[PDB]
């Protein structure tokens, strides 16, 4: 798995590959790892698919019940609920989740929650097996307050390299753009990103 | 450890060594391996020291509650079975116990029950428990008679512990003697094995192998 | 029972004549990966106490929330919350020490080593240690992890016993701490150049210094070192 | 403990059980009676792990004695054996199972027939003309298979039992210190004091 | 290949003489004079540095050799044979003594070891 | 795997006199080959003229001492401020220890004080609660180095009277508090020389009818 | 299981004024079982004395080995081996079995016949030399011996005073060890006389 | 154990503590850890004490034979190469960890050697259980172009850090100074900061205190004449 | 460890960090991992220091004896000798070596020899624990026929990132330049490369 | 095998050795002689792992018989025991060690003294007035310590030996099927056929 979330001027973009493996067999080559817990709060999932699906479903439930009572939750609040589940059940979970969301007050925010269940607010985050190969590239190429087109290129180039080197990653590059304008899904195929 | 107890004409003799070891290290030479449950009942300590201590003083509390409620001395059978039923509840948890519950009542006469942390409860005439038990058994079996005098019986128990104290590396220090009668137990002193060995060697002519 | 995932390395500290100093780098390691470079591991409680934490970061964040909650709770129905009935370093430590030992006794420890540094109401210096086992001890100098092996020897040359504390100024104490942090950067593979330092003085109060860097490093001699024995070029 | 044998003859059941009690390196006792009277015409011998054997036997005894008082009636050997089997079958899936094997020798006063039941610690019940537990059967069954007849007298059964014990004493490595023999018939339970 | 000379090249003649040993002694007789004198507080050994050519640096050719810090040796006869014997004598002082007893051998025992090596070249194949 | 136990080193020594008792212990606290503290008090005044030390794993040591001090406090509340006698304290500590029989306090506990006749008393406990009154007891890291010396110099073991040649033992004459303190100091000085975990400082608590007194002495810091 | 503590036993050596002392217990056992009360652990080759603790078969084997080697030494050297030289021989001999060692704790004691200097030395099972001025200890009660020696020992003791010190060090150490005791022997060694004394002790 | 090596202007210095231990017990309180490979090549050892002694004597022996064979004074790189190839062959089973220092016609040298056969070059090095305490001092006070007097001070201060802070190290400081164009000076017990204080009591027994069974004269002399 | 070798127009450059660790302790912070087996054939060492030192010393011996008989060896020949040792003794070695050399006929060549003992001729090679983090960066930034100054910058930037993320790597960045002109050693200190 | 005892009296050495050979769950033999005559006045009993015991004993026998022929002379018991010890000491560091414990009872014709040597599989030799191997000593040594005198007659030694065997038969769990007793004295070796 190769996943990342990047804040930019107009908000935040989540990116992910689509490969799910059982050993060396690709069980699903068109997986959707970008999952929605609220209208403009999404997450990238890595680790145990069962665990991360179960967690996400519980978070979506919590934020739906939160919204019914207290109105739209913050991205920080969503990250807190993720953390609470991951931290308290750390012995029985293998989950590495990046939380990304768009408020109007706070704008684009990215939180990463690694295996232990800690929370780290960052300008951008990378995770999954393929992330190891792009720590150098992403650190050298990331800038704050990029445009939408620049951020899409940054994510596309980054995950392209992660896919190139990581056997556990591959397929299509899915992306979800979170801004004031709304929610936009993007997809990029092998013939496009491999030649980069 | 070496502990023994045997029934005879004059009641019960209880004899124990005094050594406690942690590996090769001799932790103590002055350990009390006879628990005075009450003035009429005695228990021996082998295996786990605390397990024997704790649960046999607890047993004394249960015996006291029995005779308060029933207005009558508890039988050795009943006292031993309270302890055995207790340790049986703990079976598997890792209690370590090998003890003789000794007493002398009207209805039973002199009685000895071997009680075990595996839940074993055996009535018997002669029992020997500990790392030096085999050495004590030899002296006991070859010299034991029902019609022993209280004086000779006390010596036999003392001599049998000495036999074990000499050969068994994890037994020694001193010998504690008790004589259990119907009216209660009687303590017959602490006997240093070092001084006892030379005394017995000379007077008895035994241990010719050893130079003195 | 768990294993630590995201970890923080050495916390070092020492007493001086009017108070205590404590320091710790801003790194959150992920095994050999130097993952997070902006982690604050010194957490102040009020204006008289600083708790320095090493080990598992997720457990550190949990402890951070317990201390935040402790301040809130102390203020409840307490008119003297900012005066006579404010939280002391000794109260904060004893609470943590209780929690650490309880958690180890349930076979589910907070995987940390903690140093509580502060100044009491009567001006006395407070410096005490507690870890995942609930083991506690106090000393003129205290350090966790690699700091124990490399920082303590250096800090003990300044304050070797109790009688050396009044003779040690804040400038000398801070100098020793900063030098110790440089030594740890040379020699600890799980350390970073960026660190935070906190001074708690009975007169000037709590001074919290962020974004400090290890400087005045010696590397020039490396150019002359060639091969591993016989090689000349 | 070690060896327990059982043989059902014409008009009685004979149970033979070893006297030795070994605790590790030493033989602590050579006169132990590994049996309990459950009712006037029902006897149960037992062998297995230390403590569990006697604890289980006495527990069964108490339950059958309780039934006898409540109903003023003695349960049939078959009924007693089924009760015992269920307790052992219940035990095998417990937190800490009873490690006890038993033989139940009884005389059914209604049917006027002797009955021998063999039950192991798993709750495996079988009605047999003769039975054993552990390694005892390995040495004795070939002799019993050869000599046994359903119309044997009590005296003939005891002679065949002596031959079984002699074979055990010859070929078994362990010294089990002889056996206590008991006979269960229409008149009740009695011990053969010379064997 | 293989050393197929597994038999003695030194043997007793009818008269009881060991020819090769006598002939070796003849070679020693042709060799340059060397001597030794023992005093009460020391020993001296000496020889002539017979230079084969004046262009040769006779300092590089050491006829007198240190065997141990307290033992020295000088010879007469074939120089190359001496040189290898010195190498073996130095090594045997370590392998069969210093590495066992943690000290250098006494003169007589080192001499004994050198003698053994020379005896073996008188009997071996 | 998580190991809930640790070894904090240290060595303690309790000696019962005729009308006094001493409980001594070094002040060094360690893990592995590192020193945590050169002065970390190990012997404590628990009130009612009782002194205590729980040596071994310091977390369990502190926990036990804390619970016993607590037990002394509640004994006063429940029983009209009655003084907790040393024998009663000893039995109470057994139950505290045996309470955790299957997850023990990893310590070797010693208490000291005076019995109800005013004579010197020392009690010694194993980790799981087996206890016993003793005249002399060293505990901890250098216990094996100290006890044989005490057998010889306190109880006069293997010492006979000159001229008799093994026939008459050296008589067991009573030692003063000044004489005991000398043997304690020499025990710890010797232990410091030959045991790496022993050193830094020696703290001695002396119990008499007048109360509890403290004495401190330096030890080698290497 | 542990070869160095199956048979049990101890050796201690001390230096004094113009003298050395070496002492040992007499016990040989099979773990808990006492087998022999006459198993002496001190041997001598000329004026050099060697104590050996540990596995009893190796104690016997090494004694036979050093007798062998010191006998050949004497025939070739035409003199008795010295303590300093013998110490190096013991070290060399043990280390040649580096990856299959004798499970022993040797102790050398003696006086150099030429210089008159008292000498003691100890080794681990693998050959490392411990050349202490004061004392050397070995065996299953080595901790106890370290404690006794450290407190009891003082330098420049006269032969008859040194005897009392080493005897009391051994006896009280052995009485705190299950696998040591059952008698004891003390050698008092001077430049040209050696006295051997058997001690009376408790036999448990 | 704490051992260090420090380069200076015209040579190199090594130092070591003097405590050898058996587990938590101090076997020797004044052990000599500074060993001689050749007159001007010295080394300090940590780890398995028999292995460090054995491997230095073997290489020291072969170095002497090599020096005699080549008519040249021994070089540190030769000792280094022979040590590492020996240790590598035995794959760490010979538990020798050494700091090798010395002077030769090439100059002054300082190397470390680990048990598996890896070697390192440096201006300042430390090995043993107190190496971290010692290295802390070295990293705090080391500079280029140290004098002989400064290097001795630094080396011994680094050993002291180990003595006081490391339980595996203690007692005294041994030092050896190897300067170019000079005899190497071995300074046994250069510092003595751990003398035991006088005891409170004398434990000299009265004569006749010990019980004796038998006395006898031992015949140490040979078989006599006549 | 972070090591690499990069071919360029005038020849080849070897680069390496200087950190050697025993667990988390930095045993040597100024290690020289660029080792010489011949005048213009060097290697970068990763894995067991004892193993790679032993191998290099043996190779240097072989190439010295080769030169005495047959004249200067090729870089391919040196790589072959490395491979022969690594492959035949694969069960007892933990060595990851990059071989780099300059001929006049063949110019700059780089061979990598991973754990198994295989040989791979490449335009450039990266290896060591820190290499994982710069697969993306190096793949995106490498060009063939770079200048000396460009190649030095490429190596400096690459190892800077490897050092930044890998705790096992650090200290100074050592480099060795192999061209027709000769052999040039370069060193770059933390204050220089950290700010890149 | 199991139990081997030895006792040196005034003018002879007595060796007692069990007769049982138990291989598996069965006692295959009850008349096995666990001893070999090494020389006319030297007897060796043995116990340990199957095969190794007899292989070792016969190997020693052959070597001593070879020496006896070569020199036309009988080795002393001390000399034989030292040879045996060395072989076992050699064996313990071999690829597959002999798992054999032995007692060597001999009469030294030169010194006119009986001698008993105890040697275990490690090569641990001790000269004793009485000895045993395995668990045998645990049951018998307390009796021997009490009754033994160095001036005992052969008949008194046999009586003390009977008491030792009786104690073994009482307290040992294993049935060792009695003992074969042999006496070594100035006249040589003979077997006590009734015991
Ligand atoms: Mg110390
Ligand atoms: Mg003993
Ligand atoms: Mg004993
Ligand atoms: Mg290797
Ligand atoms: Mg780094
Ligand atoms: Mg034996």
């Amino acid at each position: 798995t190769s996943i990342m979330a990047v804040t930019f001027k107009d908000g935040v973009i989540l990116g992910a590959d689509s490969r799910t493996t059982t050993g060396a067999y690709i069980a699903n080559r068109v997986t959707d790892k970008l999952t929605r817990v609220h209208d403009k709060i999404w997450c990238c999932r890595s680790g145990s698919a069962a665990d991360t699906q179960a967690i996400a479903d519980i978070v979506q439930y919590h934020l739906e019940l939160y919204t019914s009572q207290y109105g739209t939750p913050s991205t920080e609040t969503a990250a807190s609920v993720f953390k609470e589940l991951c931290y308290e059940n750390k012995d029985n979970l293998t989950a590495g989740i990046i939380v990304a969301g768009y408020d109007d007050k706070n704008k684009g925010e990215v939180y990463t929650i690694p295996l232990g269940g800690s929370v780290h607010k960052l300008p951008y985050a990378i995770a999954g097996s393929g992330s190891t190969f792009i720590y150098g590239y992403c650190d050298k190429n990331f800038r704050e307050n990029m445009s939408k087109e620049e951020t899409v290129d940054f994510i596309k180039h980054s995950l392209s390299q992660a896919i190139k080197w990581d056997g556990s990653s591959g397929g299509v590059i899915r992306m979800v753009v979170l801004t004031a304008a709304g929610v936009e899904r993007l997809i990029f195929y092998p013939d496009e990103y491999e030649q980069l | 450890t070496t502990t023994l107890a045997f029934r005879f004409q004059g009641g019960i003799i209880v004899a124990v060594d005094s050594r406690a070891t942690a590996g090769n290290w001799v932790a103590s030479q002055t350990v009390k391996k006879v628990i005075e449950i009450n003035p009429f009942l005695l228990g021996t300590m082998a295996g786990g020291a605390v397990d024997c201590q704790f649960w046999e003083t607890w047993l004394g509390s249960q015996c006291r509650l029995h005779e308060l409620r029933e207005k009558e001395r508890i039988s050795v059978a009943a006292a031993s079975k309270i302890l055995s039923n207790l340790v049986y509840q703990y079976k598997g948890a890792g209690l370590s116990m090998g003890t003789m519950i000794c007493g002398y009542t009207r209805k039973e006469g002199p009685t000895i029950y071997y009680v075990d942390s595996d839940g074993t409860r055996l009535k018997g005439d002669i029992f020997c428990v500990g790392s030096g038990q085999t050495f004590a058994y030899g002296v006991l079996d070859s010299n034991y008679k029902w019609d022993l005098s209280v004086e000779d019986a006390l010596y036999l128990g003392k001599r049998s512990i000495l036999a074990a104290a000499h050969r068994d590396a994890y037994s020694g220090g001193s010998v504690n003697l008790y004589h259990v009668t119907e009216d209660g137990w009687i303590y017959h002193g602490n006997h240093d094995v070092g001084e006892l060995f030379w005394k017995v060697k000379e007077e008895e002519g035994s241990f010719n192998n050893v130079i003195g | 029972t768990q294993q630590p995932i995201v970890t923080g390395t050495s916390v070092i500290s020492m007493k001086y004549d009017n108070g205590v100093i404590i320091a710790a780098d801003n790194l959150g390691s992920y095994g050999s990966l130097l993952r997070f470079n902006g982690v604050e591991r010194l957490i102040p409680v009020g204006d008289n106490t600083v708790v320095g934490i090493s080990g598992d970061i997720s457990d550190m964040q949990h402890i951070e929330r317990l201390l935040k909650d402790l301040v809130t709770e102390n203020a409840y129905d307490n008119p003297l919350a900012d005066a006579e009935e404010a939280l002391e370093p000794s109260y904060i430590f004893e609470y943590l020490a209780t929690v650490m030992y309880q958690r180890r006794s349930k076979m589910n420890p907070l995987w940390n080593a903690i140093i509580v540094a502060g100044v009491q109401s009567n001006g006395d210096q407070f410096l005490r240690y507690v870890n995942l086992l609930g083991v506690t001890y106090s000393s003129p100098t205290l350090a966790t992890g690699f700091g124990a092996h490399m920082a303590n020897p250096l800090l003990r040359k300044v304050v070797d016993r109790e009688s050396d504390i009044p003779k040690t100024t804040v400038q000398v104490a801070e100098e020793a701490i900063v030098n110790a942090m440089r030594v740890l950067y040379y020699r600890d593979a799980r350390s970073s150049r960026n660190f935070s330092l906190a001074i708690i003085d009975k007169n000037t109060g709590l001074t919290f210094k962020k974004n400090l860097q290890v400087e005045n490093m010696k590397w020039d001699f490396a150019k002359d070192i060639k091969g591993y024995g016989t090689q000349k070029i | 403990m070690d060896i327990i044998l059982g043989i059902r003859v014409q008009d009685s059941v004979i149970l033979a059980s070893s006297k030795a009690v070994t605790r590790g390196i030493s033989v602590l006792k050579d006169s132990d009676d590994k049996t309990r009277q459950l009712s006037p015409h029902t006897l149960m011998s037992f062998a297995g792990e230390a403590g569990d054997t006697v604890q289980f036997a006495e527990y069964i005894q108490a339950n059958i004695q309780l039934y006898s008082i409540r109903e003023d009636y003695e349960l049939s050997p078959q009924a007693v054996s089924s009760f015992v089997r269920q307790e052992l079958a219940k035990s095998i899936r417990s937190r800490r199972p009873y490690q006890v094997n038993v033989l139940i020798g009884g005389y059914d006063k209604k049917k006027n027939k002797p009955e021998l039941y063999q039950i192991d610690y798993l709750g495996t019940k079988v009605e047999l003309p003769y039975g054993a537990h552990g390694y005892s059967g390995f040495y004795t069954f070939s002799l019993l298979d050869h000599h046994y007849r359903p119309d044997m007298t009590t005296e003939e059964g005891l002679d065949l039992l002596k031959l079984c014990v002699q074979e055990l004493e010859k070929r078994m490595p362990m010294d089990f210190k002889g056996v206590i023999v008991k006979i269960v018939d229409k008149d009740g339970i009695r011990q053969v004091d010379d064997f | 290949m293989t050393d197929r000379y597994s038999f003695s090249l030194t043997t007793f003649s009818p008269s009881g003489k060991l020819g090769q040993i006598d002939y070796a002694l003849t070679a020693v007789k042709q060799g340059v004079t060397s001597l030794g004198i023992k005093a009460t507080n020391g020993v001296v050994i000496a020889t002539e540095k017979k230079s084969s050519s004046p262009l040769a640096m006779s300092e590089t050719l050491s006829k007198v050799s240190l065997l141990t810090p307290d033992i020295g040796a000088v010879y007469s006869g074939m120089g190359p044979d001496y040189r290898v014997l010195v190498d073996k004598s130095r090594k045997v002082a370590h392998t069969s003594y210093k590495r066992i007893y943690g000290e250098y051998p006494p003169t007589k025992l080192l001499v004994s070891e050198v003698a053994k090596i020379m005896q073996e070249a008188t009997q071996s194949g | 795997q998580f190991n809930p136990y640790g070894d904090n080193g240290g060595t303690i020594l309790g000696i019962a006199g005729e009308d006094f008792a001493v409980l001594a212990g070094d002040t060094r606290n360690i893990t592995d080959y590192s020193i945590n503290s050169r002065y970390e008090p190990k012997v404590f005044d628990c009130g009612d003229n009782i002194v205590m030390s729980a040596n071994g794993f310091a977390a369990d040591g502190d926990a036990l001492v804390k619970r016993f001090k607590n037990s002394v406090k509640w004994y006063h509340f429940d029983h009209n401020d009655k003084k907790l006698s040393i024998n009663s304290a000893a039995r109470n500590i057994q139950h505290l220890l045996y309470g955790k029989r299957f997850f023990p306090y990893y310590v070797h506990t010693i208490i000291a004080g005076l019995d109800e006749d005013g004579k010197g008393a020392v009690y010694s406990f194993d980790p799981v609660g087996s206890y016993e009154r003793e005249q002399c007891r060293a505990g901890g890291a250098a216990a094996s180095l100290i006890m044989p010396f005490l057998d010889n110099q306190v109880n006069f073991k293997n010492q006979y009277e000159p001229g008799t040649n093994g026939k008459v033992k050296k008589p067991l004459k009573y030692l003063s508090v000044e004489e005991v303190i000398k043997l304690v100091r020499d025990s710890f000085t010797s232990a410091t020389e030959r045991h790496i975990q022993v050193g830094d400082g020696l703290e001695i608590l002396i119990v008499t009818k007048d109360g509890v007194r403290k004495e401190f002495y330096e030890l080698k810091r290497d | 299981s542990d070869p160095s503590s199956i048979n049990g036993g101890i050796v201690v050596a001390m230096t004094g004024k113009d003298c050395v002392a070496i002492a040992c217990d007499l016990r040989l056992g099979s773990q808990s079982l006492g087998v022999s009360n006459k198993f002496e652990k001190i041997f001598h080759y000329g004026h050099v004395f060697l104590g050996i603790t540990g596995l009893a078969t190796d104690v016997t084997t090494l004694n036979e080995m050093f007798r062998y080697k010191t006998n050949l030494y004497k025939l070739k050297e035409e003199r008795a081996i010295e303590p300093e030289t013998f110490t190096q021989l013991v070290s060399s001999s043990l280390y040649e079995r580096r990856f299959g060692p004798y499970f022993v704790g040797p102790v050398v004691a003696g006086i150099n016949s030429k210089s008159g200097k008292p000498f003691i030395a100890g080794f681990d099972l693998i050959g490392c030399i411990d050349e202490a001025k004061d004392f050397i200890v070995s065996g299953t009660a080595s901790d106890q011996l370290f404690g006794m020696c450290e407190s009891l020992y003082e330098p420049n003791l006269e032969p008859e005073d040194l005897f009392e010190t080493i005897s009391q060090a051994l006896l009280n150490a052995a009485d705190r060890d299950a696998l040591s005791g059952w008698g004891a022997v003390v050698y008092i060694i001077k430049k040209d006389e050696v006295v051997k004394r058997y001690l009376k002790m408790r036999q448990d | 154990t704490t051992i260090v090596g420090v380069k200076f202007n015209n040579g190199v210095v090594i130092a070591a503590d003097t405590r050898s231990t058996q587990g938590p017990i101090v076997a020797d309180k004044n052990c000599a850890k500074l060993h001689r490979i050749s007159p001007k090549i010295w080394c300090a050892g940590a780890g398995t004490a028999a292995d460090t002694e054995a491997v230095t004597q073997l290489i020291g022996s072969n170095i002497e034979l090599h020096s005699l064979y080549t008519s040249r004074e021994p070089r540190v790189v030769s000792a280094l190469q022979m040590l590492k190839q020996h240790l590598f062959k035995y794959q760490g089973h010979i538990g020798a960890y050494l700091i090798v220092a010395g002077v030769d016609p090439t100059g002054s040298h300082l190397f470390s050697i680990h048990a598996h056969g890896s070697t390192d070059v440096g201006y300042y090095l430390s090995l043993g259980s107190g190496s971290l305490a010692a290295m802390a001092v070295l990293e705090s006070h080391w500079k280029q172009d140290l004098t002989k007097e400064e290097a001795i001070k630094l080396a011994s201060d680094a050993i002291q850090a180990g003595i006081w802070n490391d339980l595996g190290s203690g007692s005294n400081v041994d030092v050896c100074v190897m300067e170019i164009g000079k005899d190497a000076e071995y300074l046994r017990n250069y510092l003595t900061p751990n003398v035991r204080e006088e005891k409170q009591k004398s434990y000299k027994f009265p004569r006749g205190t010990t019980a004796v069974l038998k006395e006898s004269i031992v015949n140490i002399c040979d078989i006599q004449e006549e």
